[PDB]
């Protein structure tokens, strides 16, 4: 019968059916419990809501992501995230269904094994299988070579694959995504006078920065421009009127991805790592995975960001090789795409992990070669 | 490149400029859909004031 | 009823055979009504969907067959505008096939070159050239609660306008089809039928393809349900008859190669 | 050259929705502005209308 094809991550959580087209349901993987103590009896308000819901209800709330980097931190929550998506955004009994789940590449063993366990338990899949979201994300784009920089909401990985090989000595994961953008703007969003520091607030900053933020091709050029004219300021209406504007934001924001020391962290940009793994792996592929430098994650989705990427990496690389950046228009969900294209296989059918073979050799098994 | 994104950034300004310039004529209209019933009912109460003034 | 219509004649047809008839009918030049109408010339060699194998044909003429069928269509419950509508379309069906796509020179993103065919086939469909040809090469799927326009490459465009000229093509005749059998029905209250059916046969040749495989996969599966009927009647037969032999079903041999 | 000439179309597109914005924004906000004025007499004539109806 039909997959089903669940894509977690943090932020935000897709899922749809295998063999489909785009993920049927998208909201946000949060959790929302009541923080007043409500008066209206026979209203009769339930203790926790879940996804859009409490996205809606959110001035009200205190919002939870269950997934920090790329881990499940609260299970419970993460439970709540999947019996609602199950039950209410598909509407369809688990028990007939095999699953597929995605994850960042170097997590905690014990994620993925708890992750299977509850499935088998709660939810009584028939069967199941743990997929690196890396990998459906170059399934999505037609490669079979390439290295793909995904960077989604908690987590950013670049896996460099080359004729269907993965050179996992070579794997980056940097713990520099989008929350963490989220909040850099919330810090500088001070310095004009506003304030925001409620969980609630922190959605409203994640909107100011899907709307307005771009990423500048030439740091110090677009500094100094914005400091002479007034050209690159657009104005923003929050949930209540009162308009508010950003100039030097829009692209001070997404340029840490370039320099992680603007949040204190250590590690070299974006376009460094990238470099980096690239020079990690054989000499004989590199001239390839310099062409084939695939993007996803909705954090690769900032105006700008493919062009001063290739600009950064055409800096490092040799002259004579030809660097380009495939970044599809969707990349957003390639992830979940590429899922669906694999659940959907044939030669696929016979990688699952069926119940029988759980309770024969126990949540131990997901990291055997049943992957 | 420069033609490139210059006219990628002017395009952005121009969807965007579409996706106000739409309700644009929304909040136009409300307006007058208000100034029509506002009349309509300036006229009832005109009419009222005046027959109850009678004696 | 029409069944298992084939599709991709519309679009391909190795070098000894050509596309279907309507098309070579049209170039034929019996009525030059339709030929300044459907804006079409007559050289099919013009016309990349059809010109991939023989053209004329060295026992019928065209000509004749376009009034034919136009007096069969007559006849029947069309009205003028339907099958104005049917020629026009046949067109663009032709007209699809010259429609030029060219790789962006910054990305794999394709994009049109000359809206000239692109402009016929639109004007031959009543709906705007430059709509069509951006909702071709910059699609939009429904993902959750709002839009993303996905990629394309050439080839996947390329593909998106075959499916679309052999989907167009294959509901004209199923929906042609329907009309016939709307204008022939008796309104008495009938009851179970009788079943007259024709199909290609077992053909096999001397250089067989994916048609070929595919009528010869229907073949297998009429002949193992004839197999298993002659089967039960048969044998089954003799179960008064004190004895019983080939205790087997004889379906169960084509399986073999079904199950393939 | 290409998307210098969709940059200058763009620009128009900017130049005539700026404005388009600018004149139905003063348009709607006179007119609401005038409706304020008549709701606010449509309140005159209603404290008329109620001390009418002291008898
Ligand atoms: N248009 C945009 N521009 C910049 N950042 C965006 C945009 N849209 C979404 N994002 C960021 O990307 C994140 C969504 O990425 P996603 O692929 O859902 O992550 P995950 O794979 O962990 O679910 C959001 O948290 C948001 O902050």
């Amino acid at each position: 019968t039909t997959a089903l094809v669940c894509d977690n991550g943090s932020g935000l959580v897709k899922a749809g059916f295998a063999g489909d087209d785009a993920p049927r349901a998208v909201f946000p993987s949060i959790v929302g419990r009541p923080r007043h103590q409500g008066v209206m009896v026979g209203m009769g308000q339930k203790d926790s809501y879940v996804g859009d819901e409490a996205q809606s209800k959110r001035g009200i709330l205190t919002l939870k992501y269950p997934i920090e980097h790329g881990i499940i931190t609260n299970w419970d929550d993460m439970e709540k995230i999947w019996h609602h998506t199950f039950y209410n955004e598909l509407r369809v009994a688990p028990e007939e269904h095999p699953t597929l789940l995605t994850e960042a590449p170097l997590n905690p063993k014990a994620n993925r094994e708890k992750m299977t366990q509850i499935m088998f338990e709660t939810f009584n899949v028939p069967a199941m299988y743990v997929a690196i979201q890396a990998v459906l994300s170059l399934y999505a784009s037609g490669r079979t070579t390439g290295i793909v920089l995904d960077s989604g909401d908690g987590v950013t990985h670049n896996v460099p694959i080359y004729e269907g090989y993965a050179l996992p000595h070579a794997i980056m994961r940097l713990d520099l995504a989008g929350r963490d953008l989220t909040d850099y703007l919330m810090k500088i969003l001070t310095e004009r006078g506003y304030s925001f520091v409620t969980t609630a607030e922190r959605e409203i900053v994640r909107d100011i920065k899907e709307k307005l933020c771009y990423v500048a091709l030439d740091f110090e050029n677009e500094m100094a421009t914005a400091a002479s004219s007034s050209s690159l300021e657009k104005s923003y209406e929050l949930p209540d009127g009162q308009v508010i504007t950003i100039g030097n934001e829009r692209f001070r924001c997404p340029e840490t991805l370039f320099q992680p020391s603007f949040i204190g962290m250590e590690s070299a940009g974006i376009h460094e790592t990238t470099y980096n793994s690239i020079m990690k792996c054989d000499i004989d592929i590199r001239k390839d995975l310099y062409a084939n430098n695939v993007m996803s994650g909705g954090t690769t989705m900032y105006p700008g960001i493919a062009d001063r990427m290739q600009k950064e990496i055409t800096a490092l690389a040799p002259s004579t090789m030809k660097i380009k950046i495939i970044a599809p228009p969707e990349r957003k969900y390639s992830v979940w795409i590429g899922g669906s294209i694999l659940a959907s296989l044939s030669t696929f059918q016979q990688m699952w992990i069926t119940k029988q073979e759980y309770d024969e050799a126990g949540p131990s098994i997901v990291h055997r070669k049943c992957f | 490149e420069d033609s490139d994104r210059k006219y990628e950034e002017v395009a952005r300004k121009l969807v965007i400029l579409e996706g106000e310039l739409e309700r644009s004529e929304e909040r136009a209209e409300v307006a007058e859909s208000k100034c029509g019933d506002l009349e309509e009912e300036l006229k009832i109460v005109t009419n009222n004031l005046k027959s109850l003034e009678a004696q | 009823e029409t069944y298992l219509l084939e599709k991709s004649r519309v679009t391909f047809q190795l070098k000894a055979e050509r596309s279907y008839h309507i098309f070579y009918q049209i170039m034929s030049n019996k009525k030059p009504d339709l030929i300044e109408m459907l804006l079409i010339t007559t050289n099919p060699y013009d016309y990349a969907f059809v010109s991939q194998g023989e053209i004329t044909v060295p026992s019928i003429d065209d000509q004749e067959e376009l009034m034919a069928t136009d007096s069969a269509i007559d006849i029947l419950g069309f009205t003028s505008d339907e099958r104005v509508s049917i020629y026009k379309l046949t067109g663009a069906v032709m007209h699809y096939g010259n429609m030029k796509f060219k790789q962006k020179q910054r990305e794999e993103q394709a994009e049109p070159d000359g809206t000239e065919v692109a402009d016929k086939a639109a004007y031959l469909q009543n709906l705007n050239s430059a709509d069509l040809l951006k909702a071709l090469c910059y699609p939009r799927v429904k993902v959750g609660n709002e839009y993303v326009t996905k990629g394309q490459t050439v080839q996947q465009v390329y593909n998106a306008v075959g499916a679309l000229a052999k989907a167009v093509y294959e509901k004209m005749f199923l929906w042609m089809v329907t009309r016939i059998n709307q204008q022939l029905d008796t309104k008495q209250p009938r009851q179970y039928f009788i079943g007259v059916l024709d199909i290609a046969g077992f053909e096999i040749f001397d250089f067989n393809s994916l048609e070929q495989l595919c009528i010869n996969f229907t073949n297998e599966k009429l002949q193992q349900f004839f197999n298993h009927h002659m089967f039960v009647l048969e044998q089954e037969e003799y179960k008064k008859e004190g004895i019983e032999w080939e205790f087997i079903d004889f379906g169960m041999d084509l399986a073999a190669c079904i199950e393939l």
